[PDB]
């Protein structure tokens, strides 16, 4: 299903951007992306973000993964504003237990989140509004939030099945403004 | 190999829209994704996905 | 069944706690000149950081109380100044500095044989709220000295208490798991990561 | 052009290769002119 | 679904005749049948067709095949009036590319046709009216049309699964006339 | 005053583009520019023209020159569609008598034209619609028309006055379309 972050819709280049595919392995630890840095060298949005002095936008995020009925595992997808760590290809987690910031992963469900259980569903959709202490900001000096995709239950399969599961991220800006 | 090409080989000028259909004939338990792209006249082939 | 007014945000952050301690010795090298500059921060109280970092944005006012005495605990005939330097103004660098006589820096002249002084400071951020996390919070400064040209005849200690009022918060976060290493830094010791709680021998035994 | 977005995922016991068949036609605004012998 | 040839229903012994089963292999090339020759020695229709001087009929054709979910392939079923080649068991194709007549197979979709994709469906139904330049004809000297079942995508499976897939043809005369 | 070419207004990036200034001398012969080639590497119009397959636009042209009351001369400004010769800085005329194409200059008033007499006025405005035998064309392979600024009466002055007179061209696209 679709979850709307904090119960608020975005308000006052608007197309689908499909990123490169991640490969989920038996020993994967997790990945994260930062916004708007994920879209700053791709297309008209990236051209607009590097030539304007002020920026403001919301987002719509889809996470997908296709696997067979003989695979198993579970992922947690969450959005954390101002994710300070202690491009379009993302980064991997070194210590997923502390989320690389000294905070537990078990309480990450306090944020707008979704579950991907391979036996039940294979999609997750989150709608994020604009969050800041300022009406406008800079798209090249400040990252508003981060997206996390972490496996809570490890991927398992029998020998002879495909050993890597693809994860696809496609996102669309909503109510973007430039000045 | 199409009948449209053979039929327009009997004329000199033509113009209009076309449509292409792709059908997958794998097994019921196979999954994946593909990207099908169209490039307008005058442009080059994309270098990557 | 208890009441829900004990868990409001104005009850969680509701009391005056010690946030500062200024020492003005008669001899030594701590504050050789009879003055000191203290930058307003709320993490002087050791338990405040984990409590406030439960949220990303906060907005409040502050109330400050100054208790002064001798290291023994005695009360003596002395006069002090307690100047407030707003964010963006120069701070004193000597006892003869001209910053002590700038009218735009508020001051509170008081005696030691007096009830503790008390002032209110408003919300001073240029933005709509403070933030404890910035991916990419100056409140002022209190300067403490002894009124006069010559040095004081007594050793003095000044303690500062802060109480937050009219509190608002947004966007909760997971609570801190590991020991802190720096100020304004979520860094942690990567060679010694500890579990959230306690452990047991087996999953089938209580 | 057709690109691979993901890899070809398949369980154990199913073939590792498949085929695609393409079919082409024309729309209702297609026209021709000046007959010629081929 | 059901397709009606040329948009016309048959107009002015009427039971189901189930033929022998064909075995689809990895190296199969295709099969064809000719009408009414397929039904000229089977039952009351066959007795009627060899003792009357004039004949006229339509047909309804069902093609079926049962396979598992671990098999793959695709067949094209088509009907071609006056199929000149350059019983009830059919014939196999020698050169399926030219349809054994010097004409391409890729343009065989210009005829009443259906697709059988093993991953999607396992049935095809075609209704054929009477086509001729004469109101009546001879059932023993003229074949009105032919039925083709050709694999465009080869049959594939993993070792240990069943290596032959059955194809069943059952047909019923419609609005048959004799004189 | 303002003249509208052929009595037609343009119909179905839209800002003022001021070009570099030409210097009118005692021995000047004339200059010409070609459209849309004059605006193909300047700004958003130039970016749009090199990345679209079809183009269609009209134009509005202003020609200016400031001189004192002790200078004299006269210029003819004209627009000639499909000006075949036998960037943003223009070209000079080699044989202005034949207009570099074998045609007399004395009949150039058959085109949308204006006169700049230094003793009377110092401005000329021409509005040009889209002219072609096709609804759309290519902005990088075809020049629709050319602009000519030719001195019919030579520039004269007394020694001690400024010996060069500036000519300024500022133009704005009208009803531009891209596809």
């Amino acid at each position: 299903n679709i979850i709307v972050g904090y119960g608020e819709w975005p308000s006052y280049v608007n197309r689908f951007y499909t990123l490169d595919t991640k490969l989920w392995e038996k020993s994967s630890k997790g990945w994260y992306w930062k916004f708007p840095d994920v879209l700053t060298e791709t297309g008209v949005f990236g051209q607009n973000a590097q030539f304007h002095y002020l920026y403001r936008s919301g987002f719509c995020i889809h996470v997908q993964c296709n696997a067979s009925k003989f695979h198993q595992g579970a992922l947690l997808v969450a959005v954390l504003p101002e994710y300070v760590i202690g491009g379009a290809d993302g980064f991997e987690l070194q210590h997923p237990y502390v989320l690389d910031a000294g905070i537990p992963i078990s309480q990450l469900t306090v944020c707008p989140h979704q579950w991907i259980n391979l036996r039940t569903n294979n999609c997750a959709t989150i709608i994020v509004p604009y969050i800041n202490a300022l009406p406008f900001d800079s798209a090249l000096n400040h990252c508003n939030f981060g997206l996390l995709v972490v496996p809570i239950s490890p991927l398992d399969y029998d020998q002879g099945a495909t050993p890597v599961i693809p994860i696809t991220i496609t996102l669309a800006p909503m109510c973007s403004e430039f000045a | 190999s199409t009948l449209l090409g053979q039929l327009c080989g009997y004329y000199t000028q033509w113009s209009g829209s076309l449509e292409v259909t792709f059908m997958f004939t794998g097994s019921f338990m196979a999954t994946g994704k593909m990207l099908i792209a169209y490039t307008p006249p005058g442009g080059p082939l994309p270098k990557d996905r | 069944s208890h009441s829900t007014a004990e868990t409001t945000l104005d009850s969680f952050f509701s009391r005056a706690g010690l946030v500062g301690e200024i020492d003005l010795p008669l001899k030594g090298t701590t504050n050789p000149n009879g003055y000191a500059n203290w930058d307003i921060d709320i993490t002087g109280y050791a338990q405040m950081r984990r409590k406030v970092e439960l949220f990303t944005y906060m907005r409040f006012d502050a109330e400050f109380t100054f208790v002064a005495c001798t290291p023994t605990g005695e009360v003596v005939p002395q006069l002090l100044q307690y100047m407030f330097v707003p964010p963006g103004a120069p701070k004193p660098d000597s006892r003869e500095s001209l910053a002590w006589q700038t009218a735009t820096n508020p001051s509170v002249f008081v005696k030691l044989s007096d009830p503790p002084a008390q002032v209110s400071v408003p919300f001073m951020s240029p933005a709509s709220a403070y933030q404890w996390f910035y991916d990419g919070n100056m409140m002022g400064t209190f300067s403490v000295r002894t009124v006069g040209t010559s040095k004081s005849k007594y050793p003095l200690v000044v303690r500062i208490y802060m109480r937050m009022k009219h509190v608002r918060a947004w966007i909760p976060r997971p609570m801190r798991n590991q020991n802190y290493l720096f100020k304004a830094n979520p860094n942690y010791a990567g060679n010694s990561i500890k579990p959230t709680g306690t452990s047991r021998t087996a999953i089938t035994t209580l | 052009s057709i690109w691979y977005q993901t890899n070809y995922v398949v369980p154990i016991g199913a073939p590792n290769t498949a085929y695609i068949i393409a079919l082409a036609a024309a729309q209702k605004n297609f026209t021709m002119k000046l007959c010629k012998d081929a």
